[PDB]
RNA sequence: AAGUGGCGUUCAGCCACACGAGAUCGAGCAAUAACAGGUCUGUGAUGCCCUUAGAUGUCCGGGGCUGCACGCGCGCUACACUGAACGGAUCAGCGUGUCCUGCGCCGACAGGUGCGGGUAACCCGCUGAACCCCGUUCGUGAUAGGGAUCGGGGAUUGCAAUUAUUUCCCAUGAACGAGGAAUUCCCAGUAAGUGCGGGUCAUAAGCUCGCGUUGAUUAAGUCCCUGCCCUUUGUACACACCG
């Protein structure tokens, strides 16, 4: 059996059919550590491929601090998965793929020189998981509370609609304004 | 002392140096930094035989090293204020009387080529050291 | 219990609720390192508050840190080691700190040393290039 | 109204004055007909599923 | 912000932080008002006992949970 | 026993004298030791390309590249002989 | 009855010598699960957790590595024990086991039988690195 | 762009795949022609002018180029817990060396001292680099963040450091809680982080030229902006709109 080595990669189902292609998680991108370095970014849709708890660790190095520094993520990542089984006796990796799917903005604006338009189900999946790693960073930047709770956090909100996730209002910022500018 | 972990290592063959209570230990133990390029001394008291567990266990693992080979070992960044952070090699008069330390218990000897190397009576106090870490796991 | 928020050291607050090494650095003369091993001679556990001390222990270190020399400190540790005047290795504690920086301030004036004149124009003494910094 | 699922079948071209936006002829799964044509932001490519918030107008 | 366990603030914590989902030096530290150092030691205390157990311990992540 | 160092800056004529010395002394019965061809070293310089200062600091780099192979046995010009014992 | 394949990273040259015997798996005489990096330690045990235990307990492996960073000489290891095992059952088991053992390795990541050429670039004057300009 | 599929005047080519160490790798070189671009302070390259012995020659002292209400331009360090420290562990490459440096002693450090090796794939050197990793305390806190500004001392370089050459130790602990209008660089081992080496160098890196290390987000698109190019068009311009 393919696991992270607690954490089981099966029984992970997505429910957007969009996003279903999209997201690596069940099969055929199962790997022990979100951490391969397959070169995803070479073409154009190789990034698609990729899995997203890998996807999700890259998004963490995101600050002039913190670039180069992966094992770290990944260590973030790790602590964060045990955060969210403790929290929630869910797996957690359905957890991860379940904030992606309501932490995706549908619909966008585009400045005219406003008119509102589609958005592909890579950028959603690009936007959703930059969305959720800018919410967690920005709940630790001066206080107790650890990266691995906070992202732990961001993402158990994401994956309920609780509308206190950083991604959540976000997403519903950008529906809203499409919603108007339509 | 290999197929062991080398930081549980040093734990157990540092308490095993104290129990021991044969090492010298300087005066001066209270004192002095590490490095300059340390801000503070260390935090652990014990700190002569927390060092000299892992000198043993580097002359171990590459034998002949001396007191400027250590110096280079237990160097580290050095943080220059305002200006970029530089290599800074540690202090050599504490590897220095940490290298006689361990030979006034017959573990380390004058290396004939080069500097200092460890003795059969070090080899073996380091395997038994590496034995009980390993039982104990 | 019997914790002290706020101790009164050397007519300076320390604030008990930090460690005992770094609550004692809120005295001038003193830093983190005259600190630790000021500490380190009167045998004190360095894992308690400043207001955990016992008074009779609070007046221990007091006694270390104003006579470092007497309790086996070298003179290399001191922050005013040969004095001008009287050549007397010590620690300026708070009170002589201030009067100390202030004198030897005085002694670069009156002799009219560059140094000194520095000092009362209000610039930069060590040579640094005030053409672009300092600018309050 | 419902959130309606399309899938592309023929990627048009770039429009926008900086080309970001894709016009891309979408059709509907749940039946062969209504092939309208969308402008969609991000990457997008043959076989990509859209999730079309609003499919009355074409723009 | 606090240094030091009350009367009140110790015996909140042997009552009802066994009683969390997670557990850690710092969640407990935000609801108790205690600062993080304190909050960290007397996690390990309640390890000890066995009122709580250990999930995963690392430099800047111990996460505890309940029995 | 005698060393042959041979150090030249092109491999073409360094090599053309090389394979003469294998091949003048394997006629002679002479167990040779074959061409060692030790690393080579690149002389760089990197200068600043204009006389003054009002280039758009443009750099040229410069190399000077020594090969070097020893011969152990028991000319062109551009080539270094040195023998031992 | 035994062989010597490399395995590369940027600058980490990992060399495994794959020879018959128990199921011994060495790097620099320290184990498998012993490097100091704990983080990528599931990443050298891909090619035992993939392939089993029962393939690697007939040889022994002694890597040896030099070159590189940490992470370098992680993904050189399990791409030197993993390229071992093949040369191994090329040269002395049957080729059926060879296609049995590289369909395994090559459809789960092709690096641990491929090393990838990305070496870092030469720096050009007017900038900080490769690409970046002042 | 060899094979396969698709798109194409089924052309030139493009896109997607199989195979494979790769399916646009990084410099160098670089046309016609132009600038009133830089350089007389690189030249025993040089015209002319000027100074020529109370000298603008030349040497030796001392000072200056470092001078500071300020307005800007490249940078470094930060504003932390994705962290500082303390300790453990564990990995480079480029390259230099008549000066580079190894060992045994002295010292807290910076140093000192004797014995040595290397004109070098030989010695420094298995370059035990840093970030990183693993423990340990710190716990919105201008704080164990930040180490600017100053005091008192120890050394090293040199003929000599005061306007602190650098360096070490103790103490002093400032602004700075991601930064206005604006604006820069960048598409893969790239950005960024991280340290090393070379050049300068008696003393010597916050610069620059290289090197490895860790290693991404986004993008495979467009004339919207800003830059040039071309065609068409107009000219009383042709020293060419600085007309």
């Amino acid at each position: 059996i393919k696991l992270f080595g607690k954490w089981s990669t099966d029984d992970v189902q997505i429910n957007d059919i969009s996003l279903q292609d999209y997201i690596a998680v069940k099969e055929k991108y199962a790997k022990f550590l979100p951490h391969s370095g397959g070169r995803y970014a070479a073409k154009r849709f190789r990034k698609a491929q990729c899995p997203i708890v890998e996807r999700l660790t890259n998004s963490l190095m995101m600050h002039g601090r913190n670039n180069g520094k992966k094992l770290m993520t990944v260590r973030i990542v790790k602590h964060a998965f045990e955060i969210i089984h403790l929290l929630t006796g869910e797996n957690p990796l359905q957890v991860l793929v379940n904030a992606i799917i309501n932490s995706g903005p549908r619909e966008d604006s585009t400045r005219i020189g406003r008119q509102a338009v589609d958005v592909s189900p890579l950028r959603r999946v690009n936007q959703a998981i930059w969305l959720l790693c800018t919410g967690a960073r920005e709940a630790a930047f001066r206080n107790i509370k650890t990266i691995a709770e906070c992202v732990a956090d961001e993402l158990i909100n994401a994956a309920k609609g609780s509308s206190n996730s950083y991604a959540i209002k976000k997403k519903d910022e950008l529906e809203r304004v499409a919603k108007s500018n339509r | 002392v290999k197929d062991v972990n080398q930081q549980e290592f040093v734990r157990a063959l540092a308490a095993f140096l104290k129990k021991s209570g044969k090492l010298k230990v300087p005066e001066w133990v209270d004192t002095v930094k590490l490095a300059k390029h340390k801000e503070l001394a260390p935090y652990d008291e014990n700190w002569f035989y927390t060092r000299a567990a892992s000198t043993v266990r580097h002359l171990y693992l590459r034998g002949g090293a001396g007191v400027g080979s250590m110096t280079k070992i237990y160097g580290g960044r050095q943080s220059n204020g305002v200006m970029p952070s530089h290599f800074s090699r540690g202090s050599k008069s504490v590897a220095r009387k940490v290298l006689q330390a361990l030979e006034s218990l017959k573990m380390v000897d004058k290396d004939p080529s080069g500097g200092r190397k460890l003795t059969p009576q070090g080899q073996r106090d380091l395997d038994r050291i590496a034995g009980q870490v390993a039982a104990a796991s | 219990e019997k914790f002290q928020h706020i101790l009164r050291v050397l007519n300076t607050n320390i604030d008990g609720r930090r460690k005992i090494a770094f609550a004692i650095t809120a005295i001038k003369g003193v830093g983190r390192r005259y600190a630790h091993v000021v500490l380190r001679k009167a045998d004190i556990d360095l894992s308690k508050r400043a207001g955990e001390l016992t008074e009779d222990e609070v007046e221990r270190v007091v006694t270390i840190m104003q006579n470092p020399r007497q309790y086996k400190i070298p003179d290399w540790f001191l922050n005013r080691q040969k004095d001008i005047k009287d050549g007397k290795y010590s620690q300026v504690l708070a009170n002589g700190l201030d009067n100390k920086l202030r004198e030897d301030l005085e002694r670069l004036k009156k002799i009219k040393a560059h140094r000194g004149l520095r000092h009362f124009w209000g610039l930069r003494v060590r040579g640094q290039h005030t053409k672009t910094t300092g600018r309050r | 109204q419902p959130i309606k699922l399309a899938r592309v079948t023929k990627v048009l071209g770039r429009t926008g004055s900086q080309g970001q936006c894709t016009q891309v002829r979408v059709e509907f799964m749940d039946d062969s007909n209504r092939s309208i044509i969308r402008n969609v932001k991000g990457p997008v490519r043959e076989g990509d599923v859209l999730t079309l918030l609003e499919s009355e107008r074409e723009a | 912000n606090l240094v030091l366990f009350d009367k009140a603030t110790y015996d909140k914590l042997c009552k009802e932080v066994p009683n969390y989902k997670l557990i850690t030096p710092a969640v407990v530290s935000e609801r108790l008002k205690i600062r993080g150092s304190l909050a960290r030691a007397a996690l390990q205390e309640l390890l000890n006992k066995g009122l709580i157990k250990l999930v995963s311990k690392h430099r800047a992540q111990v996460i505890y949970t309940r029995n | 026993r005698i060393r042959i160092t041979l150090t030249s800056r092109n491999v073409k004529s360094l090599e053309k004298v090389c394979a003469d010395l294998i091949r003048g002394a394997k006629e002679k019965n002479l167990k040779v030791k074959g061409p060692v061809r030790m690393p080579t070293k690149t002389l760089r310089i990197t200068t600043r390309k204009t006389p003054c200062g009002e280039g758009s600091k443009t750099w040229d780099r410069f190399q000077m590249r020594i090969h070097k192979r020893l011969i152990d046995l028991h000319i062109e010009p551009g080539v270094e002989v040195e023998v031992t014992i | 009855q035994s062989v010597q394949v490399f395995g590369r990273k940027k600058t980490a040259t990992a060399v495994a010598h794959c020879k018959r015997g128990n199921g011994l798996i060495k790097v620099n005489g320290r184990p498998l699960e012993m490097i100091e990096p704990a983080t990528l330690q599931y990443k050298l045990l891909e090619p035992v957790l993939l392939l089993g235990k029962e393939r690697f307990a007939g040889v022994d492996i002694r890597v040896r590595v030099k070159g590189g960073g940490h992470v370098a000489q992680v993904y050189a290891i399990r791409q030197a024990i993993s390229k071992s095992l093949v040369a191994y059952y090329q040269k002395y088991v049957d080729e059926a086991s060879k296609k049995e053992i590289k369909d395994i390795l090559i459809q789960y990541d092709r690096t641990l039988l491929v090393a990838d050429p990305r070496r870092c670039e030469s720096k050009k004057f007017g900038g900080p690195g490769a690409r970046a300009r002042y």
